[PDB]
């Protein structure tokens, strides 16, 4: 049978050698159980035209495919689309021999499209790759707005949040754009030093340009750029040790072509011995019909695989992507770019020389370049931080005890000093107790400096989604290390499931329950009078907090929480002061707190003993390089008992 | 004890004339993890064939075939997937002398354990050109005793249907050097196996252990 | 805000009829009160003909899909569940002529809203044969000028998008007469709706209770 498939191109001579190797593809299958022929056109300066002249291409013959190639033209994002929205009518598969750009893939789009080059967006994996073996953690993602750029960092955060990773930050700049030093600067204030580059070559330039002027070129740095940005005037001017990657053969516009003929022989091959021999559309005009087989014949086209390919074993992803094509690792060593090693998208292989890093140094850098002043936040809460004026002179009055050795104390600032009625005010205090000493053993044992201060609201910090939106964000001290007003956090935190989500704790250095307090029937969470309202006992906690949302998290108790939405306090000891006044009958909450009061002033009773037990442990933000070594310090501090030495001093000395 | 939750049960015409694009469309049209197949040696090899034309051979799936397939048992042919599994019979390795001695062991100790009842072989009657006989409660004693018998070991209990019953079966598997071999014994109703894991094998040969997999370890 | 339990997704292959005999599995297998599917109009013609082999169009399940399907308004299809619930925008039951009179409203309002700024009527483009127009000129207003414009107290707000932002829709459905009927608007985004009680029109399932204080 005749078979004929056709092709554009624009060379006018590698035509000859398309007709050659559809002519030696026919040699390897020529007993006229079917039969090849071949057809070609020619690109031109006008697009309306060039559709129309690909229509009469397949008007032409019988066609049952298209290829088409990049011209000498500059533009290199529009030149295959009349070909492909023209022919996408009649569902006629078409194959691409060299074209990069991301919008080729949107299958809703482009109804019938195929690739034998990977796109642009590919080398998110790469990265990916080359992240894992050199363990770089902390990224930052500097993107832009072009449908390709979102592409490609959506693909990056798909992987990343299949590993549940996430990005340190991800900023983008509008395309065609000048004078950006702000979003440098931006990037600039944060501890993660790797930089992710994508963008055509001139805004590749302008930021080279800026970040040159930056200072953000030098050692410390590492930044890795795609294929597109080390090409044309963007090359000129760079930084050294910039690394990138090259295709493997790409751009050879003839390489390609004999597995584009090979691949559409082996499935034509395999199409013709089906039941269904529609026989492809025949007309540009009057035949508003589509071909009764194209879906079936790309479905056996995709799924159809090569044994040896100048460029490879060819396979199809599930939108035609060029399905494990090779990738070249790259360098800038003064001036001249180099091979470094061999990555096949599964595996990177270091194959050459040594590869030098923009400061010059042969060893391997580090991200996060760790900080040494960090600020940290805490609350008001009695038996662990003590907050009192300061004197006049400037320091608040020395305390000596009886053990022979002075009571440490720090400078804490922040609040209004008078949280009901104050318009603005932040005032300077003092600081002291368990926790303090506990940081200042801590910040002793590891090296760093530290600016304490208090929060702006008072509640420790609980989860919550305001009305009329559906982000929620963590209000009060929890929020602070979130949105970044701090850094540490050195007070009583319990930890729950809903915050271990967003942060990272450390190992407990206290364990505790939750109790009650009564002033001298009552006794567990298990009496109607508790779990049904009445007048006579009244039960309460503070607002904000985490037992209101472990109230919250339990459908069968929903009644008794309904009686704490009534009233309750947003409080401190004044809640204590409150059961005092005979105004509460009883108090719930956690069990040091309760624990050193009833045993230290007069009194007061806890009833019974505790029932859910929990810790208490510092909090940090995700992924961050300190938790391990404050660990390892929390455990020695166990082992030396040093906590045991603490724990008398501020506990054990009542009743 | 366990549901068994079932898939799927096709039966396809595996003979040496037929359609092949309807069984290989029916082919390629599956998922399940394990499956079971109950052919012969003929259909077997072109099942396998087909099978692994469609995809179906790789590291990820399991077969497991009946005794009837599987032939000499001493020449496993093409597109046999490695990790074919069985279960033969004790004396699936012995000798063809041995065997013709283990059933003239088992016809001498039938005629003595008869001998230590009443004393005496039973005449033969092979009259084969007159061919009488209505039912004759001699050879029937004699048959009736030839059932049970045991030798330092191997128990040969006969069934009333002529199949032996309780016999200590053995399970085996194409190694990965296509060669059968034992993973598992079976004596009295317990199974034990080599492994404590399916080892899993693949194209280039090199064995994978799956993503979601790991040992642990404790004491007392 | 409601906690939404789903039960299963399933992913199909329906066409022609050749590969026709896993998606019959598939759909044999799962059950729910509530189905929300997504088709195209050649495809739910075999989607519903084999679902109504495997015990799923009685009254006591409920359908819903977008308006990419029932693409023939004017004269739904047989086979079709009596009673599926669909989505579509507002004036579905007007004329040819009112659209295009809707048509030429717009582009009018847009070119006379330009006006009263008394800047121009700014002329189009030259021809095909030329393959020009470069670069964007200050003809760049005028199409910002073209979105907002409303007609007939009737929003058209156009998004960056190239679609209509926040307009008014209808659901409809398909009742014992086989012909679509609205069911309830959607002005301002509150719903309103025409029967308080679902009807259940026409084994079984959804069966009716009663009790008192
Ligand atoms: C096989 O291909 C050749 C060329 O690829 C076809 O011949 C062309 O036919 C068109 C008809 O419009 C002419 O304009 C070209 O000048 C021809 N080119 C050559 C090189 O002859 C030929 O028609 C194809 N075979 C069939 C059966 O159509
Ligand atoms: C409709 O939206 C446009 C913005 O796209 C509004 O603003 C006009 O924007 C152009 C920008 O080229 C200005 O030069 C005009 O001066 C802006 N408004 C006018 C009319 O002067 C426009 O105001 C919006 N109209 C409505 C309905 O509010
Ligand atoms: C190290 C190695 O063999 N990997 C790749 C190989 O897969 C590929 O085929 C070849 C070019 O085709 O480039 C190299
Ligand atoms: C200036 C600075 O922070 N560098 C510190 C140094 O002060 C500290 O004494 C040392 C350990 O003793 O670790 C390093
Ligand atoms: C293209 O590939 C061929 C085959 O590998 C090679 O000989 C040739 O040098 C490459 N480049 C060009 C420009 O042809
Ligand atoms: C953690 O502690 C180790 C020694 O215990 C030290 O070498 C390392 O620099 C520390 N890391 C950080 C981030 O402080
Ligand atoms: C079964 O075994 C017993 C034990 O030796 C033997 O006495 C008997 O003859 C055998 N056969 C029958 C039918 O019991």
């Amino acid at each position: 049978k005749i078979v004929n498939i056709g092709a554009v191109l624009s060379t006018r001579k590698h035509e000859q050698m398309f007709r050659e190797a559809v002519n030696q593809a026919n040699k390897r299958h020529g007993s006229w159980k079917i039969q090849l022929n071949a057809t070609s056109v020619t690109h031109k300066p006008n697009a309306i035209q060039m559709a129309l002249s690909v229509c009469e291409d397949l008007i032409s013959s019988q066609v049952y495919a298209i290829l088409v190639s990049h011209p000498p033209t500059p533009n290199d994002h529009f030149t295959p689309t009349p070909v492909s929205y023209t022919a996408g009518f009649y569902r006629i598969p078409v194959l691409g021999l060299t074209t990069r750009m991301s919008i080729y893939s949107d299958k809703s789009i482009h109804l019938s499209f195929l690739r034998t080059v990977p796109p642009y967006s590919h080398q998110s994996s790469v990265w990916f790759e080359m992240m894992r073996v050199y363990s770089w953690n902390h990224i930052i993602l500097l993107v832009s707005d072009d449908h390709e750029g979102r592409a490609a960092q959506k693909r990056l955060e798909t992987l990343l949040e299949e590993r549940e990773s996430k990005a340190e930050k991800v900023l983008q700049f509008d395309p065609g754009t000048k004078n950006v030093t702000a979003l440098l600067m931006e990037a600039k204030e944060l501890e993660a030093r790797v930089i992710i580059l994508s963008a055509s070559e001139d805004d590749a330039a302008t930021v080279y340009r800026a970040a040159a002027m930056l200072n953000m070129t030098g050692s410390g740095y590492v930044w890795l750029v795609g294929e597109r940005e080390i090409s044309g005037n963007a090359l000129r001017y760079a930084p050294d040790g910039i690394l990138g990657l090259q295709l493997i053969n790409g751009k050879n516009e003839s390489a390609h072509i004999s597995d584009a003929v090979g691949v559409v022989a082996q499935a034509v091959h395999e199409l013709l011995e089906k039941e269904n021999i529609t026989d492809p559309p025949r007309g540009c005009v009057g035949n508003t019909n589509i071909w009764k087989t194209g879906p079936l014949f790309k479905r056996v086209l995709m799924s159809s695989k090569y044994a040896d390919g100048v460029t490879g074993r060819v396979e199809f992803n599930e939108d035609g992507d060029r399905k494990f094509a090779n990738y070249s690792i790259m360098n800038l060593q003064n001036r001249k770019l180099v091979q470094v090693g061999i990555y096949n998208g599964t595996h990177v292989i270091p194959n050459d020389r040594k590869i030098i890093w923009p400061g010059g140094e042969t060893e391997k850098p580090r991200g996060y370049q760790m900080s040494t002043r960090l600020k940290i936040v805490t609350i008001h809460q009695e038996p662990f931080v003590y907050v009192k004026p300061t004197l006049s002179d400037g320091t608040c009055k020395e305390e000596f005890t009886v053990n022979g050795d002075p009571v440490k104390k720090v400078i804490c600032t922040g609040p209004n000093d008078t949280s009901p009625g104050s318009p603005r005010h932040t005032v300077p205090q003092c600081c002291y107790g368990f926790c303090i000493d506990l940081l200042i053993k801590l910040a002793r044992t590891m090296n760093f400096t530290y600016e304490v201060h208090l929060v702006a609201d008072g509640k420790f910090g609980t989860q919550e989604r305001v009305n009329n939106s559906n982000k929620k964000e963590w209000n009060g001290m929890m929020g602070e290390l979130l949105s970044g007003q701090a850094d540490m956090i050195v007070a009583p935190l319990t930890i729950n499931n809903e915050r271990a989500q967003y942060i990272e704790f450390s190992k407990p250095f206290k364990y505790q329950g939750l109790t009650i307090l009564v002033k001298k029937r009552i006794t567990g969470i298990n009496d109607p009078r508790l779990r049904n309202p009445s007048d006579k006992f009244i039960y309460a906690t503070v607002k904000q907090s985490s037992v209101d949302i472990y109230f919250r998290r339990q459908v069968e108790l929903s009644t008794m929480y309904r009686h704490m939405e009534k009233h309750n306090y947003e409080s401190a000891a004044e809640a204590i002061q409150a059961v005092r006044d005979n105004k509460l009958h009883a108090f719930i909450w956690d069990s040091a707190v309760l624990e050193f009061e009833a045993s230290q002033k007069c009194d007061l009773v806890t009833t019974g003993e505790l029932f859910f037990r929990s810790g208490f442990g510092i909090g940090m933000r995700k992924d961050s390089p300190w938790k391990q070594n404050v660990s390892l310090s929390i455990l020695k501090s166990h082992e030396n008992g040093f906590m045991e030495d603490l724990d008398k001093t501020w506990v054990r000395y009542q009743e | 004890h366990v549901s068994w939750r079932l898939l799927d049960v096709v039966t396809l015409e595996l003979g040496p004339g037929g359609p092949r694009a309807r069984t290989q469309r029916l082919l390629r049209q599956l998922d399940a993890p394990v499956f079971v197949a109950y052919c012969s040696r003929e259909e077997a090899e072109v099942l396998f064939a087909e099978a692994a034309q469609a995809g179906l051979v790789g590291p990820g799936h399991v077969w497991l075939v009946p005794n009837l397939a599987l032939g000499s048992t001493d020449a496993p042919p093409a597109t046999f997937p490695v990790g074919l599994i069985s279960v033969v019979t004790e004396s699936w390795r012995l000798s063809l002398r041995q065997k013709v001695r283990d059933g003239v062991a088992i016809l001498a100790l039938g005629a003595h354990s008869y001998w230590r009842q009443h004393g005496t072989l039973p005449a033969p009657a092979g009259d084969c050109r007159v061919h009488p006989g209505p039912v004759s409660p001699a050879r029937e004693a004699f048959y009736r005793h030839l059932l049970n018998v045991t030798w330092e070991g191997r128990d040969f209990s006969f069934s009333p249907g002529g199949y032996l019953v309780q016999p200590t079966m053995v399970v085996i598997a194409l190694n990965r050097h296509r060669l059968w071999e034992m993973v598992g014994r079976w004596e009295h109703g317990v199974l034990y196996m080599k492994y404590p894991v399916w080892p899993r094998y693949s194209a280039s040969l090199q064995p994978v252990v799956d993503s979601r997999h790991l040992t642990v370890a404790t004491l007392e």
